[PDB]
């Protein structure tokens, strides 16, 4: 009489998986065969990626350009010698790291007005109440308001190749295409309408620290206003104190030559961005790239430390079980 | 103590008949519902954390703490609100039906809500009652009209009530004729079975007939009338005072053992969510000690914030590091753990095995809360007669004057008269086809089978009872002589006394006083010189395992009767303590009875009532038995019941060993310490009495050096099976208490059959009412009910277990789900300037606790059997022992936690080392911090779920759709929310975070691994437990 439905009787069609030792021991020996062929598969593509980080912060009495670690004429000029042992083959990328620069600071991550950079005309002339400390100077609206876009890393690097003679061959750098294409054509747009990138900025001005207006960051109209890669890559926050943001990438020449022939080079940095104050270093990381990304050992030493500690207990299990 | 008048006019001061079963209304719903929620800890705390977000300037927008709190409410209010509205629309029906009244010679047709106290009602057949009437007359004479209380206590037979003699003549004869009466009844008591009243009808000129009343005249409000044409009643209670309506309240039992742990975890978290704040505040104002390490020229403190009183600012932080870690208290537990119970309690009412064919009904769960309290019992107080042995008695081997009749007609003939009288048989009035059956229809309808087997016995001999015809009684004494007997007083039976009696008047002579009852309570009042002659017989018939009952008559002298008669009736009109004041009037009426002969009735065991009790033992319970029959009998049915193996060194405390005041203790301490303290294991069981017991508990205040009771109790815990014979109706309660209150809180599961057991079922942690033959007085109070005893096995093990392992692994996971989700966001308050920068987004702080990972734990809550429901009831070895609440004890709890911490750390530090690379994609680009949220999130939603897919040992088709139905949701949400949802937002901070967190082939290998290294401390216990 009571409902003999499949469910109410509480005996629905089950799977009932029998998880037991005799049927789980292979669970260890099945991975060990599949991680290690990766833990080592990766570890190879890691140590086969050459990099170099030329700490050029200063603070070194023998540092080549300590001369301008202190306040001097704005256009300082460093020059750092360094030698490449194993030439780079592929197309190399040139980062510019940092340290103790807490770009992830709740009081410093809110400091962007994301709806302005997107190009919302009305929002432009009167930015939000979030980029407060750098919102209005001289009672005027700032185009890229907020601390984040304000303290935009503003020193120019350069690399020269020293041939047999003393004349250094200038290495060619590229700047376009260094920011996520997703947030370089969709999330950052110039003001609504205009022809010359200046007019569009009528009531706004430059930030406090900056030296030139945003409509003059570059001549190429495709990169000037709120689209400047240098600017974009500076906005996506650091995600950690010790970070490093893409600066410029050298496209691997079509020919079969090493994009970076070994030897010693010249690195003359127009030192402008001062970080000695908060005890923050600076660097310039040159690097290649493999499908894994940039040189990083962790993924390697991790797999090989898991793909060989699971595949071991199985032994101590397989041997302990039969002996009982 | 009240007063009434039939026509409301003698020779509004009372309640009004509108039954309001609901609790809320159409106006005070919110101000009541909300409060009844926000008084709960976790539903209130989350409120504070809302205000603090609306006034103070805090990291996470108010949405991420007001939505997952406004939702968990709106989904409880609706259910808890609607589920109520069912009553309103239900109620409105009952108290808005048609019920005719009699104003003045008028058969008015009013609404059942309009009735007032003291006014004539009318009722046809098949119709429910308007209110508690007092049957005053029916269409026919005999003033009788059956009733079927099929809605109050679940009874399904046709009981028979009685009208008032002095009024039976009134039927359509204009009873409205200013009919005088005074209906005084004790203020409405919800006992539903006792009713003390009185009537003072007035004749034409003068009359004060004091026609006493009784429960046999009350017609409850809701007992469908049956087998009659119509009646006329006089309302006495008018709704919300009626006996039924008072019985909506039994909530003072739903305090499970898994409802305080849920309150011992929070009290922990609420004391961890501070350390997580204090330890992470101090480190800030100690970190900011550096002068440049704050506002180092690249985030200049907003001028205002600079001029703030330091101490105050030292507050707004500590109030920020709660609003930022508040998620460490599960917000959506007080809806799941309730939605579970509701959606998952019926299972104990549908299981076909809880369905006896005969009773044509199944189990019944009268409490949707104590479910989880079944896989906890540690003491099981069965009842011998009614549960262990169905009530089908067969009179065999009587004994008259110790002659064991098979004397001739000097006293034997009298004896038979005793059997056929002094009872409440009430043979089936209707007449069936007689001539084809054995004798006739002759179907006896009574409640106490202890006698229905007697009558059927005498029916095997000469005499036979077939009467109760018009105040008389008919019998056939081996020939054709109806031999009417005039019944005068039917002294109802009362357990506390163990004797029912009847005072008949010999049709052609003097009076007689028949009576019967247990020997231990009939012998004290006898011509003692006759006891031993028959005592031995009553021993054997008991010694072999038959019920026993003695019967004796005492001729009364007429001159003496009037004293009794007056003394008897006058002992009824007393409205105060009637039953007591009455009980005591005839307790001295059975002064000295001339014993005639004893009787013996046999009983049968149930289907598995001998197999079950062999299971319970193997399950670890300590089954007791609280009988009421003679000691010998219980000791006999016990062996058969199989709770006393062949070799068990009993420790009996019967009257046969303690016939003194001090003797026992001497014997007590002996067989306790020198007998059961110096030491298969079951070698010892106990046996007590209703007298030997009372001496111990009540009289324990003497030897305060080593108190008697404190000694006795000590034996209880160390005896696997104990008995209790000659138990009174209340001593079956003092026992429970005396046990419940010792060495912790042993969860006592009692199980009764009839009225006698109402005194413990209402007292033990979780009653079990067996709806048997006697009645539903037991099954209506019990939390559950099962129309058998063989079911108490499939109930405890096969359900009491799953209804625990289905929650113990919910209140656990429902915490570990969070203490991981909020650990990273605490570490990441180390590699940031302690500026409370929420690691995750905000769209991933509301969702995660209501949408991403809500269902997968509900699914595993309702439908799951970590051990096949067959292998669990077919093997009681430990599966009711492996969980003695251990699933939530301090041992396991802090394992999950020390599993969150690890599985928590590996989430963050597992990622941190992964962002020492300078890039992860192949184009060489970089990854922001938000892309540090989804990683350490997408690696979260894939663990707190999979960690379940390593626990579900019963994969139905739902689980397959929920678990893989949340994951494949998450991986979609981030794809949609990720994309264009700009217009109304203000941040566009996660515009394309996810879609780029997947195009980095070197990222998966971090997820596909960080998952494993987080589960590897779980994939191990499987192996280390499936190996031995
Ligand atoms: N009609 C009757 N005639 C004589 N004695 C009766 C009787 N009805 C009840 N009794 C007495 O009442 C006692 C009831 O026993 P008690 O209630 O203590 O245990 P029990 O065996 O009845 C279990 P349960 O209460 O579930 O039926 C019996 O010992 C019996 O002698
Ligand atoms: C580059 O940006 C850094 C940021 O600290 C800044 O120090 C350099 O000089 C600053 O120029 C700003 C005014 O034009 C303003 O920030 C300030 O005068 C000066 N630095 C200080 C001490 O505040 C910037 N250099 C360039 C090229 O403008
Ligand atoms: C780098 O800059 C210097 C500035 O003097 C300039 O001579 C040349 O462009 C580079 N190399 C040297 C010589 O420093």
């Amino acid at each position: 009489r009571p409902d003999n439905t499949a469910f109410k009787q509480q005996r629905l069609p089950a799977w009932q998986p029998i998880l037991t030792a005799g049927t789980v021991l292979p669970i260890f020996f099945i991975i060990g065969l599949i991680f290690i062929p990766i833990g080592i598969g990766i570890f190879v593509t890691s140590n086969n990626i050459r990099e170099i980080e030329i700490d050029y912060t200063g603070t070194e009495p023998s540092s080549p350009c300590n001369k301008c670690l202190s306040p001097d004429v704005t256009p300082c000029f460093c020059t750092i010698n360094f030698t490449l042992e194993k030439s780079f083959e592929g197309n190399v990328f040139m980062y510019y790291g940092l340290s103790n620069f807490y770009q992830n600071h709740r009081r410093y991550v809110k400091s962007r007005d994301d709806s302005q950079l997107n190009g919302d005309s009305s929002a432009l002339l009167n930015p939000s109440k979030e980029c407060e400390p750098y919102r209005r100077n001289e009672d005027k609206p700032i185009a890229p308001c907020g601390a984040i876009m304000n303290s935009m890393f503003n020193d120019t690097l350069e690399l020269f190749l020293i041939g047999q003679d003393s004349y250094p061959i200038p290495i060619a750098l590229k700047k376009k295409g260094i920011a996520w294409w997703t947030d370089k054509n969709v999330k950052f747009r110039n003001p609504p309408g205009g022809d010359n990138l200046e007019e569009r900025f009528k009531g706004t001005t430059k930030p406090v620290n900056w030296l030139k207006p945003v409509y003059m960051l570059d001549s190429d109209p495709d990169n000037n206003g709120f689209i400047n890669e240098d600017f974009i890559v500076w906005m996506r926050t650091a995600a950690l104190p010790t970070f490093r943001k893409l600066y410029r990438l050298i496209e691997r020449k079509s020919d079969l030559h090493p994009t970076l022939p070994a030897g010693r080079y010249w690195l003359n940095v127009t030192y402008n961005y001062p970080v000695h104050y908060f005890d923050g270093r600076k660097r310039m990381i040159l690097s290649t790239i493999s499908w894994m990304g940039g040189k990083n050992p962790f993924l390697g030493i991790a797999y090989i430390a898991v793909g060989s500690i699971s595949f071991l207990l199985g032994v101590v299990l397989l041997v302990i079980n039969h002996k009982y | 103590t009240r007063t009434v008048f039939v026509g409301n006019h003698p020779v509004q001061r009372f309640c009004d008949n509108r039954i309001v079963s609901s609790k809320y209304t159409l106006w005070n719903f919110l101000p009541k519902n909300l409060f009844e929620q926000f008084r709960r800890i976790a539903n209130f705390y989350f409120l504070i954390i809302f205000l603090v977000q609306v006034t103070v300037d805090t990291p996470t927008s108010p949405v991420t703490s007001g939505l997952p709190l406004f939702f968990v409410i709106t989904v409880t209010a609706i259910k808890q609100g609607y589920e109520d509205w069912l009553r309103h629309r239900a109620d409105n029906e009952v108290n808005k039906s048609t019920v005719y009244i009699i104003e003045n010679a008028k058969r008015v047709r009013k609404e059942s809500e309009k009735i007032k106290v003291g006014d004539v009602v009318e009722v046809q057949a098949d119709e429910t009652f308007p209110c508690d009437l007092i049957l005053l007359s029916s269409c026919t004479t005999d003033g009788t009209c059956y009733v079927t209380t099929a809605s109050l206590d679940g009874e399904s037979n046709c009981k028979t009530h009685y009208a008032v003699r002095d009024t039976i003549a009134l039927c359509t004869a204009e009873s409205i004729d200013t009919l005088r009466a005074a209906i005084e009844c004790e203020q409405p008591q919800p006992d539903l079975y006792k009713f003390v009243g009185r009537i003072n009808i007035y004749s034409n000129s003068l009359e004060a007939v004091a026609r006493s009343l009784g429960p046999e005249n009350l017609l409850l409000k809701g007992a469908t009338l049956k087998n009659t044409e119509k009646i006329y009643g006089v309302a006495v209670y008018t709704g919300m005072e009626t006996k039924m309506a008072l019985n909506y309240q039994g909530k003072s039992q739903k305090r499970s053992a898994v409802e305080k742990s849920i309150n011992a975890f929070l009290i922990v978290y609420l004391f961890i969510l501070l350390t997580k704040a204090a330890v992470c505040t101090t480190l800030k104002y100690v970190w900011q000690s550096t002068p440049y390490n704050d506002e180092p020229w690249y985030n200049q403190k907003t001028q205002k914030e600079r001029e703030t009183l330091k101490v105050l600012k030292m507050f707004t932080d500590f109030l920020s590091f709660m609003v930022l870690f508040n998620f460490i208290i599960p917000v959506s537990m007080y809806v799941t753990v309730e939605m579970q119970k509701f959606l998952g309690s019926f299972f104990i009412s549908w299981d076909k095995d809880f369905y006896d064919e005969e009773i044509n009904e199944g189990a019944l769960v009268n409490t949707s809360d104590l479910n989880e309290e079944l896989g906890q019992v540690d003491y099981v107080f069965t009842d011998k007669t009614g549960t262990l042995t169905e009530n089908s008695m067969e009179f065999i081997e009587c004994c008259i004057d110790g002659h064991k009749y098979k004397v001739d007609k000097n006293r034997e003939e009298l004896f038979l008269r005793a059997l056929c009288l002094c009872h409440t048989v009430e043979i089936k009035t209707n007449d069936a086809v007689d001539g084809a059956t054995e004798s006739a229809e002759l179907t006896y309808i009574s409640s106490s089978p202890d006698e229905i087997a007697l009558v059927k016995g005498a029916k095997r001999y000469g005499f036979t009872f077939l009467g109760n015809r018009n105040g008389y009684m008919r019998v056939e004494n081996q020939r054709k002589e109806i031999e009417e007997y005039e019944l005068l007083h039917t002294l109802n039976f009362d357990a506390v006394r163990r004797r029912m009696s009847v005072i008949v008047k010999t049709q052609e002579g003097d009076i007689l006083l028949f009576c019967k009852g247990a020997d231990s309570a009939v012998f004290p009042r006898v011509q003692n010189h006759e006891i031993e002659l028959t005592k031995v017989h009553v021993e054997r018939n008991a010694m072999d395992g038959y019920r026993t009952l003695c019967v004796a008559f005492k001729e009364i002298a007429p001159d003496d009767y009037e004293r009794i008669n007056r003394q008897l009736i006058e002992a009824k009109m007393a409205l105060q303590d009637r039953e007591e004041k009455m009980e005591k009037v005839f307790d001295d009426i059975e002064t000295n009875m001339n014993l005639i002969g004893a009787t013996a009735v046999e009983d049968k065991l149930q289907d598995q009532a001998a197999e079950t009790i062999e299971a319970l033992h193997a399950a670890g319970l300590k089954v007791w038995v609280l009988t009421g029959d003679k000691m010998e009998t219980a000791k006999s049915t016990c062996y058969a019941c199989r709770l006393f193996q062949t070799n068990t060194e009993l420790l009996e405390l019967t009257t046969k060993t303690i016939e003194e005041s001090e003797r026992k203790e001497d014997r007590l301490h002996e067989l306790l310490i020198e007998y059961r303290k110096k030491l298969e294991h079951q070698e010892y069981g106990l046996i007590i009495d209703g007298s030997t017991l009372s001496l111990i508990l009540n009289s324990s205040q003497d030897s305060s050096s080593n108190n008697y009771k404190s000694i006795f109790l000590q034996i209880c815990m160390k005896c696997t099976a104990v008995l209790c014979c000659r138990m009174a109706p209340l001593q079956k309660a003092q026992i429970v208490r005396m046990v419940k209150n010792l060495k912790g809180s042993p969860i006592t599961l009692s199980i009764g059959d009839g009225a006698n057991d109402v005194s413990m079922i209402l007292e033990s942690h979780v009653g079990i009412g067996i709806k048997g033959k006697e009645g539903r007085q037991a099954a209506r109070n019990s939390d559950y009910s099962v129309p058998k005893f063989k079911h108490l096995k499939k109930l405890l093990l096969a359900h009491g277990h799953l209804y625990y392992v289905r929650i113990a692994h919910l209140v656990q996971y429902f915490f570990y789900k969070n203490l991981c989700f909020i650990l990273p966001q605490f570490l990441y308050q180390f590699f940031c300037g302690f500026s409370q920068q929420p690691l995750y987004d905000a769209a991933y702080l509301t969702m995660y606790n209501i949408c991403f990972t809500s269902l997968p734990i509900l699914a595993y809550s309702l439908l799951e059997q970590h051990i096949n429901i067959d292998t669990l009831t077919s093997d009681p070895r430990l599966y009711m022992k492996i969980s003695g609440n251990a699933m939530l004890q301090l041992g396991p709890f802090l394992y999950w936690t020390f599993l969150a911490a690890f599985e928590g750390t590996v989430f963050f530090f597992g990622t941190y080392f992964l962002f020492q690379t300078a890039s992860l994609e192949e184009n060489g680009k970089v990854y922001g911090n938000w892309t540090f949220g989804t990683i350490v999130f997408t690696v979260l939603v894939f663990t707190v779920t999979l960690k379940l897919a390593l626990d579900t040992r019963f994969w139905t088709w739902i689980n397959h759709f929920v678990i893989w139905g949340s994951l494949a949701f998450y991986v979609f949400f981030s794809f949609f929310w990720g994309g264009i949802i700009w217009p109304f937002l203000k941040q566009q901070r996660m515009y394309f975070v996810f879609a780029q967190m997947l195009s980095s082939v070197s990222t998966w290998l971090a997820i596909i691994l960080l998952i494993f290294i987080s589960l590897f401390p779980e994939i191990l216990l499987i192996v280390l437990k499936n190996v031995r």
